[PDB]
């Protein structure tokens, strides 16, 4: 019916920690599988954090804002989705000032904001900037998630195609630098071929297929057009003022039938159709092409003039249309060849996050010591900070910066050394020498400065990471009353 | 702390599971290891009945109740495809890695320093493997004794001489110029009416269907085959016209009328044999697909011509191969282009049943193993046997290196694992000490099929050392020590090699599975 | 298959019954293993607490509710008869035995092959222990480090440099010129009224019962010893007579007359102490066990004379062989000759009794230590580390061979095992390799009641391989290797010696268990 008082916050507590739990051991090199037993008896060992908690169901309300905050994560970011919720659930595991003390959560808020505002402040100073016109640097960044894939065989190529795809839809001259890998740099499976042909389209690509050879196969200055018997002549006019203007190829938004294709092959042009209205916008900037309302009102300035040129080759065994040029008409497109669809599917989602991690570094050049040494270094700087914080919220403020100590927790936990002795000479490094390094080693187990390997991280993953985690606290600490109501 | 409808366990009790799981399929699979061990029946449940020690149709075709059995199951499929062969002992030590690393887990060792270790040991036993590899020449010996090593493991030790000199000459029928052996080469036929060691070799291609006529030629010494694909059976109108009747009798003239269609054509099949060498000692044989009449049988049959009709496409294929005459789609564009050329063609006649033979062919590049049984279940089993013989000669040919067997590289191996020491971190030794005494249970479990003592036989074999390079394995038959080089037992390269990365990355993974969560069953 | 009101277990399943109580008994005492091990409690139920880490204590005084775990606690009784020590690391070898035999019997191994090979590996487990074992001189530096790692077992870290130099001083003083040494010399004093680190040594004796005279002396530089048996309080008439009276007070008329064979006594008392030196600067002491009356107390207190009565049996024996005075058990025959002599004779008062002490004597073969407590099973607790620190300093000066400890000489033997190869036959190495692996249960253990990894310290000091004598045990502070011998850490050889001849012969006999059946249970 409706759950008021402590017991709600303290059940959120418990579902959010225990989504937690599951994939506490999910981070980092190491990451142990879990085995999700299917209604019918399949299993599947993966060890994504994203795909584990997408397939289980849940029931309590606020397990599911916990789920569909880091679904709302991976789409802006690529990678942190498991940081998110071990965080989130670990700063809300300290349930010892909400029962046992009594606290107020406007209290522990204003402690969680405060702390908040001092890690970014923080991560900032540990910075370190990027040479990002240098192709190997931002290599030695990107060879991270190329680890342990496919793509490893021409990583080269691989890094190559999502910097240059980023750099090309990169608008730095409007300064904010937006970069859309969705909108701008469209992705497509190409059958036949292998890895090594993936290359980048400098236009856009319409993957429909020629029914018919009366079609322009190779044309220097693409002329795109955009916008039984009364049905013979209401589609007669509308098709003669296309074919006036002698075009190349006619795309229109709306479908093209049979008797409306059997005019337009008399005009010998490819029939395209069946695209979308913002598709139809980014042909226009492909090549300078004006949609209109309907064909009637076409006139001579309708044309693609200034493209590179119209083909419709066929590339293994399915044709493909090309309105492409030789400049940058604010986008591109990622021709992904294979010579299976077992390997097709492999290399698009592993270049998609690749794009991710240049698209964050990119916006920001600045990185940061991963391995627990930006969560230590952050901790180290709020134990020390809390001397000085007056008040009873020094208490929560210190629990917060012990939170932080999950991610070098699990680590050593998954390596198999001893957590409390590794973490407890990791937190006097912190203390005497640079804040800067001295994190965890994920592959070996013992303690390695971050200079001498790199697992520096980007900036923006960090703060919408650490960002996300105490609004996300700080969202089920607010929630107090749970009711129905339809 | 849980939500409802949902199950996890977070503890390593998802360990204790999944490790008793591969203990369980092991004690299943051991029973069926070598040729001295004892079959499993497979009931389909409406009746049927199959027997088979082969480790892929035990996990492929049969059903396990275990979810986590079921993922190893998917892998001897994995394996069966790659090798051909090793999909049961895969099985055995993935069931011996996993008791093993539970023996340390107990003591508190983490699982991930556990995968160290083997992946350490695996790199060094492939390197064993390179060292002892034999890279004998492919001769018919050495062939038989692989082939006897293959085909003993799923047959009586009574076919297996009948069926090693089979499959030894199928392969080698088709192992010329260097090519790459293709499978696709030999079809395997089976014939009911016969006992189960009448099975041999049959130069050419074998048909279902064959002659069925009075006036036919019981044996065809030498005929221009005509390969075609038209019906010579009553069809539909083929012009510009249809069937339009009044009565019965005005419908039958239009079958006189329609049936000219093929009497026109019929007539051509007897133009090309009085054309192409039409003259004494000659023949002529026509392979056309499609049906055909009572009476174009009858009719060629009387100018001494063999008519065949209702074949597969694959057949057609073959057989112009064999003979060289190309389909012709329509007779009206006959010409002696569509001519080929073989030997004997004769019919075997079995006690209801009759079968067309093509043997003594020119240049078939291509064969055919015709066998025989009783039972419907035992053709089946010898099915599976050859196609597992086949590829075991094919992996010798196409890898000339091969290693000894009778688990002698499993007790060479586990010798030269413990004289190895890490060299990324020293607790891998324990992970290095559970692959050594897990690739022993192969030696082991033969012991136990064999109905000798497990320790008595590991002992003699692994206490029998020298100051040279000395091979070592289990005698089935007596127990006692035996070098595999000096009686005939050999495997596989590609098995053992594909056996040490299979076993490594199952039971690694397995032992990853830090919890086992319901997604909603 | 059995008799009514009884029952029996036929299959192997009953030697699991006896490997699972061991296995639950070496859960229970690895815990109090080592100076870092937790403390047991022996709740008696009537209201008594009592804290030990001593083995013996927890099965001895401990009752088990097991019955096949109470055999192995009467051995921990004749382990500790013999050496003393060592009765907690004999059940935990005795779990890991028969842990490991598990392991092989599974497999369908025979018992009594195992038991052979642990006779095998103990006869060259006791080899080596004679190459490893130190001969030197047995010094004041060396027992310290004997009796400082045998009394850091038992004590909280405080009390070592208290009770270790106490432990070290009584036994020297009961050994020279190679004489057999005896603990019994040693007397063991227990008062309350100071705090647990107040224990010192008292080189002479003391005595419960005190003087009873306002004018006794307290201290006493020098007397004269007189043993005395005769009861000097009113006794019967000592001739033939009776009770001849006509009232109360005619019978007390002779009682003064009964009391004149005792009154002269008390002046032969006061005559042979004018004679034996009564001058000044002198003194008397008597220490007649029996009874003194109060009006004869007071004749030898005005004398200056220190009196004792009511003494126990186990007083005047060491009173005796300590000053020498020869026990009179009648003074008719008093004499100077039965005196002895003695130092400084003291009573020191404490806050509720007094105990007289005799301190300062030329050698008397008899000392006492005093303990001081606050609490009652605090001084039991020092007690039993006191006889445990005699009887390790008693063993390394009676057998002048020491070994080191830390589980340097478990690794070591271990080790020689793994490198030994059968010779009374080929199965007997799997118990070779069992008996080699319970071994390594003690550093094991040391490393878990440390709080360290179990595998990363047993791993470490395996590693430590040299050219030269080399024997790493743990380091119960650090983790990392540690000679033992160097930092001062210094086991028996009796020990070690008894624990091979004491868990190789009770993890045989209850390997040989084949039923366990109901004496009509």
């Amino acid at each position: 019916k409706r759950e008021s008082g402590r017991k709600v916050q303290s059940g959120n507590i418990n579902a959010a920690k225990t989504i937690a739990d599951i994939i506490r051991t999910c981070l980092g090199p190491k990451s142990m599988m879990k085995m999700l037993l299917d209604p019918m008896g399949g299993i599947v060992m993966t060890n994504d954090g994203n795909a584990i908690l997408r397939e289980i169901q849940v029931q309590h309300p606020a397990a599911k804002s916990m789920i569909e905050i880091s679904r709302t994560q991976d789409e802006e970011v690529g990678d942190g989705t498991t940081s998110v919720i071990i965080l989130a659930g670990e700063m809300l595991s300290v349930a010892e000032h909400f029962l046992e003390q009594q606290m107020h959560p406007t209290v522990v808020i204003s402690a969680y904001r405060k702390a908040l505002d001092d890690m970014i402040s923080t991560l900032k100073k540990i910075s370190i900037p990027v040479d990002i016109s240098d192709s190997d640097m931002m290599l030695n960044i990107i060879n991270s998630s190329i680890t342990t894939k496919a793509i490893s065989r021409w990583s080269s190529l691989a890094c190559n195609i999502a910097l240059d795809a980023v750099k090309m839809v990169q608008f730095e001259e409007n300064g904010r630098k937006e970069i859309d890998i969705k909108k701008y740099a469209r992705v497509e499976k190409i059958p036949g071929g292998i890895i090594e042909d993936s290359c980048v389209l400098r236009g856009v690509m319409i993957n429909k297929d020629v029914t018919h050879p009366r079609m322009r196969r190779y044309i220097k200055n693409p002329r795109i057009v955009l916008l039984l018997q009364m049905e013979e002549e209401y589609i007669q006019q509308l098709c003669e003022d296309i074919i006036q203007l002698k075009p190349d190829v006619v795309i229109t938004e709306k479908g093209i039938s049979d008797l409306a294709q059997h005019y337009l092959m008399r005009a010998n042009i490819t029939a395209i159709r069946r695209v979308r209205k913002t598709d139809n916008n980014r042909i226009a900037r492909a090549c300078g092409a004006r949609i209109v309302s309907r064909p009637e009102e076409l006139r001579e300035d309708d044309v693609g003039t200034g493209a590179g040129l119209l083909e419709i080759k066929k590339i293994g065994d399915e044709y493909f249309t090309f309105i492409t040029d030789c400049k940058d008409p604010k986008a591109c497109t990622i021709l992904l060849r294979g010579a299976s669809k077992e390997i097709l599917s492999e290399v698009e989602r592993n270049l998609q996050d690749a794009m991710q991690v240049c698209r964050n570094v990119l916006l920001d050049p600045q990185l940061v010591p991963g391995g627990g040494a930006s969560e230590m270094a952050v901790a180290h700087a709020l134990t020390e900070k809390s001397k000085a914080m007056t008040g009873v919220e020094q208490w929560p403020y210190r629990a917060v910066a012990q939170a932080l100590e999950v991610i070098p927790r699990t680590l050593i936990q998954n390596c198999g050394a001893s957590t409390i002795r590794l973490l407890t000479s990791l937190r006097a490094k912190h203390t005497q020498e640079n804040c800067e390094t001295w994190g965890v080693n994920g592959e070996t187990g013992t303690l390695v400065d971050m200079k001498e390997l790199g697992i520096w991280e980007p900036l923006a993953v960090k703060l919408q990471t650490y960002k996300t985690a105490v609004e996300t606290a700080v969202l089920l600490l607010r929630i107090d009353d749970i009711v129905s109501g339809h | 702390t849980l939500n409802p409808k949902a199950e996890v366990a977070r503890a390593q009790a998802a360990l204790a599971v999944n490790i008793s799981a591969a203990r369980g399929l092991q004690d299943v699979l051991r029973t069926n290891l070598g040729p001295k061990g004892t079959m499993k029946m497979l009931v389909s449940g409406a009746g049927d009945i199959k027997l088979t020690k082969d480790g892929n149709v035990l996990l492929h075709e049969m059903q396990i109740q275990h979810p986590t059995a079921s993922l190893i199951a998917k892998v001897a499929t994995a394996q069966d495809d790659i090798t051909g062969d090793g999909t049961t002992s895969n099985v055995l030590i993935i069931g011996e890695l996993l008791k093993q690393a539970d023996l340390y887990i107990s003591e508190g060792l983490h699982p991930r320093i556990i995968t160290e270790g083997f992946e350490a040991a695996k790199e060094k036993a492939l390197q064993f493997l390179e060292e002892v590899k034999v890279s004998r020449e492919m001769d018919r010996e050495t062939l038989i004794d692989v082939a006897r090593t293959s085909l003993r493991t799923k047959v009586h030790a009574e076919l297996a001489d009948v069926l090693t000199e089979a499959v030894v000459d199928s392969i080698l029928a088709i192992k010329k110029q260097d090519e790459p052996i293709d499978l696709f080469m030999i079809e395997i036929m089976e014939m009911k009416h016969k006992s189960e060691t009448d099975t041999s070799l049959i130069r050419g291609l074998v048909l279902d269907h064959g002659a069925r006529h009075p006036d036919m030629k019981k044996r065809v010494e030498d005929a221009y085959i005509l390969t075609c694909n038209v019906s010579l059976e009553y069809e539909k109108t083929e012009v510009n016209s249809g069937f339009f009747y009044k009565s019965a009798e005005e419908r039958e003239k239009l079958v006189k009328a329609e049936r000219k269609f093929i009497e026109d054509r019929v007539k051509k099949i007897i133009e090309l044999k009085r054309k192409v060498c039409g003259d004494s000692d000659k023949g002529f044989v026509v392979i056309n697909q499609k049906g055909i009449d009572p009476f174009s049988l009858d009719a060629l049959s009387k100018e001494g011509i063999v008519a065949l009709r209702r074949a597969k496409r694959r057949n057609m294929e073959r057989l112009t191969l064999a003979c060289g005459g190309v389909a012709l789609n329509s007779f009206d564009d006959l010409s002696p282009d569509c001519l080929g050329h073989a030997g004997l063609v004769y019919e075997y006649t079995l006690g209801e049943e009759k079968f067309t033979f093509i043997e003594k062919c020119n240049n078939p590049r291509s064969v055919t193993l015709l066998i025989k049984g009783p039972n419907k279940h035992t053709l089946t089993q010898i099915k599976d046997a050859v196609r597992d013989g086949l590829r075991a000669v094919k992996n010798a040919i196409d890898d000339g290196c091969v290693v000894p067997g009778a688990g002698a590289v499993e007790v060479a191996m586990a010798e030269a694992l413990i004289k190895h020491k890490p060299s990324v971190k020293g607790r891998a030794q324990l992970g290095v000490q559970a692959f050594a005494d897990a690739l022993l249970i192969i030696p082991k479990v033969l012991a136990q099929n064999s109905g000798f003592d497990l320790q008595e036989t590991l002992v003699k074999i692994q206490a029998e050392h020298s100051e040279s390079g000395q091979l070592v394995g289990v005698d089935l038959n007596t127990g006692e020590p035996m070098v595999a080089a000096e009686v005939g037992v050999w495997d596989n390269y590609c098995v053992k090699k594909q056996l040490l990365h299979s076993c490594t990355v199952i039971a690694t993974n397995i032992l990853l599975v830090d919890e086992i969560m319901r997604a909603g069953m």
